[PDB]
Formats: structure tokens, C-alpha cells, sequence
């Protein structure tokens, strides 16, 4: 990637790349290269099927905007869900990975930025296969909801302990994530678990004009802006950084793409959609149907009801009262 | 840097004798030496690092060769035990880039003998 | 094993001389073969067709890298080799010497600089040190500052003395009416020292605004890091007079130096793998040909990686690939817009310069000490001098750190520095209830000759003679009035009363 | 300590012949080949290194085939003036020495 986007494009005078998910993914290094070439004048990318928080961390890879925000904007997905049901007390799980703890670092601000807390922080190893004691010390807490979106591995681990065990009644109800719903984790789901789907998040085609018509008005303001030197003619001789950078970033922040395809495709500072519109799946009998609509603001249930886990039709309890009550105190007269 | 040979010589049947090639900084440049077979081979003898230690034989002489050096006077010390057998021709040599590497070296000495 | 020497600047044959021609690099079956590359570029293209020959052809796995430019994306650009070709890469100096992100765990790419904890920890410590609890923080919308300000947060609070943190600042210079927001916070900037975060270009704008306020006067200190700086010969004329920062050893610590240390600790960890395993891993080869199932080969060269001792020096590594224990330098610009070395930070001692707080007096006028100089004999219960607490750093707060006089006749060719010592007394009290009424300070220092002061043939010693020769401005003891002494000094109106009297057994 | 063997340690040639001396290394040494020779009193003199490396002061007859463990160094048309004996060295673990070989001119 590196070769070809210096041998034919960095001499072709490119202003801005464009960059696709990698067709295997094992690892997501393929945009990573780009990204080098891009920053290394710190020439942003325009990232347009990714999802990963690796590239949303702006402290380096502040040459990079996407069309859609990565999976760690979801948790003021599930912040909204506070709203919904009002449910205080909820559990953190997060695996040893980056998306993860960029997904519970949000989220923690979003609970903190409502004077809230969560109940317990936990941290597992990805891709192990004995989950008993973090699941023994977390459901003999108050949580009755979990929440990751992280690998399908311990999905499935999670729903295979929760499978032989007493974890799927009335009263156990949880959120997934957007990629641990498809494949073996979809096979050991329950009969009732809800989850967020992306519109139009296959259909590459309505992204990629957004992004050329986005690139495009940024170009035009920078080029009927102030003067303007040229890029890199080549991957041989230059040194120093370009001076377009700056007023280039600048633009795309400000850019106002109101004149979107798929609704008004305007992005934040960290070149993110405002306004995004996510799905609701519910697991109707295994089938992922629509029960609810996210238009950026508020989340509206649609006329299809909602079916629980452990098959209810009302509202899960989330929070309990422990009738069960501990005490310990100091052995001393005359009050012990 | 220039390497002279000094101290060549076998005339006691199975005594110790002491070879050197002093040089005229020569302190940081490593140091090797040549012995010359009757069949006129180049066999190597001992091996000094720039530091002097790493004291290694091939498994001619093994176990049987004392060996040092001293960068005071840009010389080094071999005693010969078990050459009886040989009127062998040595000559010394400084390798390049100096360091307790090996390289290919070409400033070389000037050739004393060894007779019994 | 094959070794790479990129060379960007003016560094020759000596670097080479002090580094591998004077340690002894045996213990290997293999020998370290070392190839110096030069080239004053840093284009992408030509480097890695460069490292791409050397790794397919050569195979060379060790990399040892130093420039002398501020590009700092070159940093993470060997982070890029190192997960390209997975062999261990450090940075030494120039692009390759400043704080990196993206740690990526497939990389075993270290830096030799300090850790953004590491300054964090040192800019506190030195904070204690000078003893002045009161602070502000600015910082700019660069990403990263969220960890520094937590971790901040973490140690001065994992310290439970009476810090007092006034404000902290998230700066938005994208909008030119964020700077008009800035001024309603900026408003309320009070404290004398301000810790900052961003990077040069933003610091230019931080520094206009700082002088457009006003904010060079007296008692102003700014202490910024070495990325806030950028490189300490490049001056921008919006720098403040007497603005220290901190960085590394660039001076006392020679780059031929930096580069043994490091081609020593690289021979330590080849032979601790070695001895570990006993098995060469082979490099990549080709640079299309990524091996995936053979990070495990590399990953236990990692393990060796962090924990290196050199020289019986803790110059080991941490967890995130920094060593533990960095030489660290804060240095001074002072009126001559010079940089000065006025504090060192090696082997968990930090060392100052100046014991006394060096004085930073600003360009303004006026410039009257309203830190008096007093001096004062040990009298109790006037005077109650104690040794300062070592695990607390000060003593309580109503004690005031005084200085042991500089005098040894042991030595008298080395002036033994000052030594503060934390003191108590009736007169402090008074001294600190006029400082807080008439809104002035003073410095506390001990008599050399630990007497009161006499008319040595003509010539007055003691407290009266530091007076006399202005070295103590104003007095503060238990001495009475003597005509003597009016004649040299104005005597005050007392505090209290004494005089000729006679005490006897109660009985 | 790696060791190393050479061969046929014998030449027949006169004032015109190419011959070629095959060099068995042990370990892979990936281009490490050194050729060296030696004069009866003469002084010895640096040769060739790696593949067909061109010296100054050096003619250029000299050819080189093969790689890693297997090499084939091979002189063409040699003059009467430097008739010495040759030798294969190599670097390895310290230094990787062998029996050597001959050259004699009827
Ligand atoms: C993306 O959506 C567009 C707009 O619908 C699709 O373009 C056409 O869509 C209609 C209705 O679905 C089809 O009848 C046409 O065959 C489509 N033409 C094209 C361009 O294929 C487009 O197919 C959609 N692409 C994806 C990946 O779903
Ligand atoms: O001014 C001074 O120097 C001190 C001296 N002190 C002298 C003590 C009495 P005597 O001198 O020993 O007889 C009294 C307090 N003031
Ligand atoms: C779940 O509850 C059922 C019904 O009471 C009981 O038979 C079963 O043992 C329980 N399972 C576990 C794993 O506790
Ligand atoms: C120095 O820079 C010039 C200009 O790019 C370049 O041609 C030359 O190769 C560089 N020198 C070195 C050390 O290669
Ligand atoms: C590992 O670290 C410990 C810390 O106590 C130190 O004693 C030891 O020498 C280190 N080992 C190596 C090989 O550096
Ligand atoms: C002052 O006189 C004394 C004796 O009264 C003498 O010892 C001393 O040295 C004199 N001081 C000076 C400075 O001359």
C-alpha cells in the first residue's frame, strides 16, 4: 500500500486519500500505512468503513476523519438507554483491548457528566475460555445488566456460561454490541436480547459519494481561499512539513455537508456524523426485528413489542433490593 | 599504524616461547595473527577481542596456548608449547573498524620466523 | 547479528569510536556486525527501500537511530518498522527522542526519553519542592492531555498533603471566539505557577496571550516540557524572561554515549534470550512476506527487553518501553535568553542547582525585595529550628524552612550549601503577622558566626555586621538596644521588655 | 566454534588456464566469503570480497559463483608475476578457517 500510493499518487499531487476496511479481519492494519503517508505532512485521511478506536484517538491519528463514529460513540448509545428505563445500577466488563477501554473511558464520562456511577469495573483477557469466577463475582452482585462490545469469543463464552447456568429468566437483561451478534455468539444468543444496528452501514456506495462531496466542497473553499503551495510532487527530497495542513484540517472541521445523501452528514470535532440514525434489533425468536428507532437525539420504540428475555412483555427489573443484610463492628462493652 | 613482529623463535625442544607484533592509537583496534604451516597453510592460533577478553583457540590448539595483550604497548603475548614439529612463519595483522567484531582487514606485518 | 546505524546530521566516526569500539561484545555466537547508513532525509520512500535491502538481503535485526530535527511523527515511523519487520528498534535523540503513541503490542519499539508519567512525577516533585502549593493548569484541546491531567490527579492525591489545585483549562484554538472564552477563565488566573500543555505552534499563541496580560511579572514561574519547548536553541521571541522547562540530558549525556548504552543493553538482551531459548530467530524474508505465527519468536526477546541493567545502573526499561530511570534536565532562560542547566534528576536524586530558590526577577522596574533578607542566632524558645520532616517533604504548616549558614573548616575551597530546617518561634509569628499585614515576605538564613554582634576593633561581626554590611537587610532576634549598635542601625520600637533583674529561691 | 572444510586443496594449470576452487561452508554465512593469499616474503595482499567485488589496485578477472553454503571462486588467464596460493575464509563464530588451497605452476 505504502509503494503504491508513493509510486503513482503522492506523485500524482493527492489531497486527500480514501480508505476501505481490510478484506480479512484478523488484524486492521491496512489503512494504517495510508494514514503514515497521509500524517507524515499530517494530510488527514478520510477513513470511510471503519470502525475501530485505534484510529479515533486524534493524539497521532489526527489526520483521520470518518464518516461514521466507531463503535466507542455507541456508548452514549447505551447512555440514552438510561433514559428509557431508568436503570441506576450497571456493571462494566471490558477485555484487554483498545476499542474496549476507549468504549468504557466514554462511557464512564458519560455516566460522569450526570453526577452517576457505575457499580464494578472489570478487566478480562480476550480469547480465553474460563470465564467462571469474573461471571461468579458479577452476578452475585445487585447488576442485572451487562455490557461489551468487544471479540465474539467472549461473547459466546459469556453466553455459553449464562447457558448453563440461571442467567436467562426473567429478569436477566443485557445490551450487545454491533459485531458480537453475528456468527457463533448468534448461535449461543438467548430469546429476548436487544441490540444496535447501523442503517445503510453496507451499502458503501451513499458513503463514498458523501465523502467525494465532502472532499470536494473542502477543496473548493481551500482553493478559492488564500494562497496555496503544492504538495509533495514526490515520495524524494522534501523535508519539512506542508503549510496546507493546517488550513486544510481547519476546513474540514468547519465543513458543513448539509447537502447529504443519506440525511444531514455533518461531523463533529473528531469528524464524526451528528444526528446518527441506528436501528433496534430485538431477538424475536432468533430474528433480529426493528422494536425501537435512534435519530440522534432521543431513542422512540416502534409498534412491534418488545420481546424479554426469559419471555416477558413488560418492563425487566434491572436493580433489586438486598434484603439480605451484612454487618461487622468492633467487639467492645458495653455495646458488643 | 604499523605492525612489527618481534620475538620469533623455537630453540628449546618443548618449551614455552613468547611471540609479539607491537604497532606504532592501536588501543580500540582488535588484533589477530596467521601461523604458516610446513604445507604453507594459514591456520589461525588465538583470538583477543579490543577489550581482551573473548580468549578462544580453534580445535587445533585448544587447551594448550596462553594468550594475551596489552594496549600500553600495542603488543601482544603468545606463548608457543606444542609447535616442535613446525618451523612456522607467523605474522600479525590488525582488522578494521576495530571493536571485538571481525572484518577484513589489510595492513599487515612484516614476517619473522620460528626455528627450532 | 546484523546491526543498522541511521545517521541524520552531523554526527562522524567518533560516535562509532566510543560506542562499539570500547566495550567488549562477546558472549554471542554470532558477531554484531554493524553497518552506519547516513543520509539527511527522512522521505519515506528511500528509507524503507533502504530497510527493506538490509533486512531481505542482510538480515539485519537490530536498528539504532538518531536525528537532530523536531519532526516527531518519525518517532512512530520506526513504530512502523518495528511492526514491519519485528525487530527491536530505540530511539535516541532528535525526531527519535520525544514522547510516542500507539503502543502497539505486536511493537518492541523504546525511547530513551522519560515517559509521560516520568515528567508528570518529575514536574511534581519539583513542584514540592519549591514548596508553593498553589497552581493553575492550561491546557490545549491536543489530544492525550485527558491521561496526563488523570494521572496528575492520581498522585497528588495519592499524596494526601493540603495540595490546593485551582483550576484546570481546556483551551480551543480553532475558534477565534474560543480565545474569548478563554478570557473569562483567564480572569481568574491568580497563582504564580501554571503547568502547560500543548504543542509549539500553540505555545506561540499561548505565550502571546500570556504577555499580552501580563503575566511576566514577578513570582511567575512556567515550567513546560521538552515537547511544549520544542528544541532549546530555537528560541521564539514570545518567550518569557526566566522560563524554565524540562528535558533530557543533552549536554552532560553525549549522544556517542546514549548510542553504548544502547548497543550495550541490546548485547545484554540477546544474551539473556540466548541463554532463555538458545535459538536465532530468523528476521522476515521479504517485506511483502509478513510472518504472523512468528511473534512468539520475537515476543520473548520483548521479555528481555524491559528489564536490562548496565553499568550497575537500573537503565531498564518499563512496561511501555521507557527507561525507568532517565538523566532529566531543567534548565533556565534567563534575561540573556540563554539556556542554563539549573537542575539535575538522575538515580531517583534530584539535584538543584540554586538550594535558595533561585531569583527570577522579571524586566519591570521598581523591583524592591519584598523578600527581606533576615538572619536570626538559635535563642529558645525565640528561636525553635528542627530538621524537616523526610517523609513529609515540609514540616507543619506553621513552621517556616530557615537555612544552616554555609561554613565547613573542614573544606572551606567547597561552600557547603545552605541547609533548610524547618523553625519555630514567637518572633516567626510576629514576622509572619506583619508579612501578612503589610503584604511582604522574608528569607530565613542562620548567623555565620552564631553570636549577636560585636565591635571587633571598629569592625562589627554577627547578626550586626550582616546588617552593617547589608548582607541581612532587616533583623529579627532576641537582642537588646545598645548605643553601640544606634549608631550603626536604627533600633525599632520593642515588643517586649527586659533589663537588670535579680531572681531568687521562691523558698 | 564452527568449523570449515575446503577443497580439492590441489590446482593444474600454467601461464593460461581457469581454475576454480569450491569453497564448503558449514553455516549459513549469506555472503560472509573472504579470499586471502600470502607471498613466501613478498607480503601478502587483500583480494576479493564478497561476489565479484572490484578493488582499487585489483584486477578484475576474478569470478564468483554460488552463495550460502556452496561457493566457486574461479581465475581466469593468471600472470606469472603473482603465482601464491589462495585461500577461502570466512565469519561465523570468531573465525572459520580451513585446510586451504594450493596453486603450482609447472
Ligand atoms: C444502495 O442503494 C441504492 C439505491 O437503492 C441501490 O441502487 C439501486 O437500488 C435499487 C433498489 O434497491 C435497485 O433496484 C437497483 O438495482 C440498484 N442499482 C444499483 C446501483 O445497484 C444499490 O443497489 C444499493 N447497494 C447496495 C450495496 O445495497
Ligand atoms: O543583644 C544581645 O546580644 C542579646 C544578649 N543577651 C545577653 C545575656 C546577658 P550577658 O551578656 O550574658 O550578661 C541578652 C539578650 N540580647
Ligand atoms: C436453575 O433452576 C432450576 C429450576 O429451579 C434448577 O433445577 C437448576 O439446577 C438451576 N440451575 C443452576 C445452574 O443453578
Ligand atoms: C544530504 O542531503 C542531500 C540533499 O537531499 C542528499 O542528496 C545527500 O544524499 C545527503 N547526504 C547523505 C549523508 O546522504
Ligand atoms: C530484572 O529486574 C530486577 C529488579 O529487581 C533486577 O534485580 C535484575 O537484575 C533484572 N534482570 C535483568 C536481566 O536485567
Ligand atoms: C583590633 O585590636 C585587637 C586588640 O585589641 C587586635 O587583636 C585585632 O587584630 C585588631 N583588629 C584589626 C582589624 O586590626
Amino acid at each position: 500500500m505504502a509503494l503504491s500510493v508513493c509510486e503513482d499518487l503522492i506523485s500524482s499531487q493527492v489531497y486527500a486519500i480514501l480508505v476501505s476496511h481490510p478484506p480479512t479481519p484478523n488484524d486492521h492494519f491496512t489503512p494504517t500505512p495510508v494514514s503514515y503517508t497521509a500524517g507524515f505532512y499530517r494530510i488527514p485521511v478520510l477513513g470511510l468503513t471503519t470502525r475501530m478506536s485505534i484510529y479515533s484517538d486524534k493524539s497521532i491519528h489526527l489526520s483521520f476523519l470518518r464518516t461514521v463514529p466507531p463503535y466507542s460513540h455507541q456508548s452514549s448509545v447505551w447512555f440514552e438507554m438510561m433514559r428509557v428505563y431508568n436503570w441506576n445500577h450497571i456493571i462494566l466488563l471490558v477485555s484487554d483491548d483498545h476499542e474496549g477501554r476507549a468504549a468504557q473511558k466514554r462511557l464512564e464520562t458519560l455516566l460522569e457528566e450526570r453526577e452517576s456511577k457505575a457499580e464494578k469495573v472489570l478487566q478480562f483477557d480476550p480469547g480465553t475460555k474460563n470465564v467462571t469466577a469474573l461471571l461468579m463475582e458479577a452476578r452475585e452482585l445487585e447488576a442485572r445488566v451487562i455490557i461489551l462490545s468487544a471479540s465474539e469469543d467472549d461473547a459466546a463464552t459469556v453466553y455459553r456460561a449464562a447457558a448453563m447456568l440461571n442467567m436467562t429468566g426473567s429478569g436477566y437483561v443485557w445490551l450487545v454490541g454491533e459485531r458480537e451478534i453475528s456468527g457463533n455468539a448468534l448461535r449461543y444468543a438467548p430469546d429476548g436480547i436487544i441490540g444496535l444496528q447501523l442503517i445503510n452501514g453496507k451499502n458503501e456506495s451513499a458513503h463514498i459519494s458523501d465523502a467525494v462531496g465532502v472532499v470536494a466542497q473542502a477543496v473548493h473553499e481551500l482553493l478559492e481561499k488564500e494562497n496555496i503551495t503544492d504538495p509533495p510532487r514526490g515520495c524524494v527530497g522534501n523535508t519539512n512539513i506542508w503549510k496546507t495542513g493546517p488550513l486544510f484540517k481547519r476546513v474540514l472541521m468547519s465543513s458543513k455537508y448539509a447537502d447529504g445523501v443519506t440525511g444531514r452528514v455533518e461531523f463533529n470535532e473528531d469528524g464524526d456524523r451528528k444526528f446518527a440514525n441506528y436501528s433496534i434489533m430485538n431477538l424475536q425468536n432468533r430474528k433480529l426485528v426493528q422494536v425501537g428507532i435512534y435519530n440522534g437525539t432521543h431513542v422512540i420504540p416502534n409498534d412491534r413489542k418488545i420481546i424479554w428475555p426469559g419471555g416477558e412483555t413488560e418492563k425487566p427489573r434491572g436493580y433489586q433490593m438486598s434484603t439480605r443484610l451484612k454487618i461487622v463492628t468492633i467487639h467492645q462493652e458495653p455495646f458488643v | 599504524v604499523k605492525l612489527q613482529e618481534s620475538g620469533g623463535g623455537l630453540v628449546q625442544p618443548g618449551g614455552s616461547l613468547k611471540l609479539s607484533c607491537a604497532a606504532s592509537t592501536f588501543s580500540s583496534y582488535t588484533m589477530s595473527w596467521v601461523r604458516q604451516t610446513p604445507e604453507k597453510r594459514l591456520e589461525w592460533v588465538a583470538y583477543i577481542s579490543n577489550g581482551g577478553g573473548g580468549t578462544y583457540y580453534p580445535d587445533t590448539v585448544k587447551g594448550r596456548f596462553t594468550i594475551s595483550r596489552d594496549n600500553a604497548k600495542n603488543t601482544l603475548y603468545l606463548q608457543m608449547n606444542s609447535l616442535k614439529e613446525d618451523t612456522a612463519m607467523y605474522y600479525c595483522a590488525r582488522p578494521s573498524r576495530g571493536g571485538s567484531s571481525y572484518w577484513y582487514f589489510d595492513v599487515w606485518g612484516a614476517g619473522t620466523t620460528v626455528t627450532v | 547479528i546484523g546491526i543498522a546505524v541511521i545517521l541524520v546530521g552531523t554526527s562522524d566516526e567518533v560516535a562509532i569510536k566510543d560506542a562499539h569500539e570500547k566495550d567488549d561484545f562477546h558472549h554471542l555466537s554470532v558477531v554484531p556486525r554493524v553497518e552506519l547508513v547516513a543520509m539527511n532525509e527522512t522521505d519515506p520512500k528511500s528509507i524503507i527501500t533502504r530497510i527493506c535491502d538490509l533486512m531481505s538481503d542482510r538480515k539485519i535485526q537490530g536498528v539504532v537511530f538518531a536525528d537532530d530535527t523536531d519532526q516527531e511523527a518519525i518517532a512512530q515511523i520506526l513504530d512502523f518498522i518495528s511492526a514491519q519487520t519485528l525487530t527491536p528498534i530505540l530511539g535516541i535523540h532528535g525526531g527519535s527522542s520525544m514522547i510516542m503513541a500507539d503502543k502497539d503490542e505486536s511493537s518492541m519499539f523504546f525511547q530513551f526519553g522519560p515517559s509521560i508519567e516520568q515528567q508528570a512525577s518529575v514536574m511534581l516533585n519539583i513542584m514540592e519542592e519549591y514548596d508553593w502549593y498553589i497552581f493553575s493548569i492550561v491546557t490545549t484541546y491536543f489530544p492525550g492531555y485527558q491521561d496526563f491531567v488523570n494521572k496528575i490527579r492520581s498522585t497528588i492525591e495519592n499524596s494526601f498533603v493540603g495540595w490546593e489545585l485551582e483550576e484546570v483549562l481546556l483551551l480551543d484554538m480553532s475558534l477565534d471566539d474560543g480565545d474569548s472564552k478563554i478570557q473569562n477563565q483567564l480572569k481568574k488566573l491568580q497563582s504564580p505557577i501554571i503547568l502547560l500543555y500543548c504543542t509549539k505552534e500553540e505555545a506561540t499563541y499561548i505565550f502571546e496571550v500570556a504577555n499580552s496580560v501580563g503575566l511576566t511579572g514577578y513570582g511567575y514561574t512556567w515550567i513546560v516540557p521538552s515537547l511544549v519547548a520544542g528544541d532549546t536553541d530555537t528560541v521564539p521571541s514570545e518567550f518569557p524572561t526566566g522560563l524554565i522547562s524540562v528535558s533530557y540530558d543533552e549536554w552532560d549525556y553525549g549522544l556517542p554515549a546514549r548510542v553504548r548504552d544502547g548497543i550495550a543493553i541490546i548485547t545484554t538482551a540477546a544474551s539473556d534470550m540466548l541463554s532463555e531459548h538458545s535459538f536465532i530467530p530468523e528476521p522476515k524474508s521479504s517485506c511483502y512476506n509478513t510472518h504472523e505465527k512468528r511473534i512468539y519468536q520475537s515476543n520473548m526477546l520483548n521479555r528481555y527487553l524491559i528489564n536490562v541493567t548496565f553499568e550497575g545502573r537500573n537503565l531498564s526499561f518499563s512496561e511501555d518501553g521507557y527507561q525507568m530511570h532517565p538523566k532529566l534536565v531543567i534548565i533556565l532562560l534567563n534575561k540573556e535568553r540563554k539556556w542554563e542547566r539549573v537542575g539535575k534528576w538522575k538515580d531517583k536524586s534530584l539535584q538543584m542547582k540554586y538550594y535558595v530558590w533561585p531569583r527570577m526577577c522579571p524586566e519591570t522596574e521598581e523591583q524592591e525585595d519584598d523578600h527581606l533578607s533576615i538572619v536570626t542566632l538559635e535563642e529558645a524558645p525565640f528561636v525553635i529550628v528542627e530538621s524537616v520532616d523526610p517523609l513529609s517533604g515540609t514540616c507543619m504548616r506553621n513552621t517556616v524552612p530557615c537555612q544552616k549558614r554555609i561554613i565547613s573548616e573542614n573544606k572551606t575551597d567547597e561552600e557547603p550549601g545552605y541547609i533548610k530546617k524547618c523553625c519555630k518561634g514567637f518572633c516567626i509569628d510576629i514576622l509572619k503577622k506583619i508579612s501578612k499585614s503589610v503584604k511582604f515576605t522574608y528569607d530565613l538564613y542562620l548567623v555565620t558566626n552564631g553570636k549577636h554582634g560585636k565591635k571587633i576593633n571598629g569592625t562589627w561581626n554577627g547578626m550586626i555586621g550582616e546588617v552593617v554590611m547589608k548582607r541581612a537587610y532587616m533583623a529579627v532576634g532576641s537582642l537588646t538596644i545598645n548605643e553601640e549598635r544606634s549608631e550603626v542601625v536604627d533600633f525599632s520600637v520593642p515588643f517586649i521588655e527586659t533589663g537588670i533583674s535579680v531572681m531568687v529561691s521562691r523558698s | 566454534d564452527i568449523q570449515m572444510t575446503q577443497s580439492p586443496s590441489s590446482l593444474s594449470a600454467s601461464l593460461g588456464g581457469k581454475v576454480t576452487i569450491t569453497c564448503k561452508a558449514s553455516q549459513d554465512i549469506n555472503k560472509y566469503i573472504a579470499w586471502y593469499q600470502h607471498k613466501p616474503g613478498k607480503g601478502p595482499r587483500l583480494l576479493i570480497h564478497y561476489t565479484s567485488s572490484l578493488q582499487p589496485g585489483i584486477p578484475s578477472r576474478f569470478s564468483g559463483s554460488g552463495s550460502g553454503r556452496d561457493y566457486s571462486f574461479s581465475i581466469s588467464n593468471l600472470e606469472p608475476e603473482d603465482i601464491a596460493t589462495y585461500y577461502c575464509l570466512q565469519y561465523d563464530n570468531l573465525y572459520t578457517f580451513g585446510g586451504g588451497t594450493k596453486l603450482e605452476i609447472k
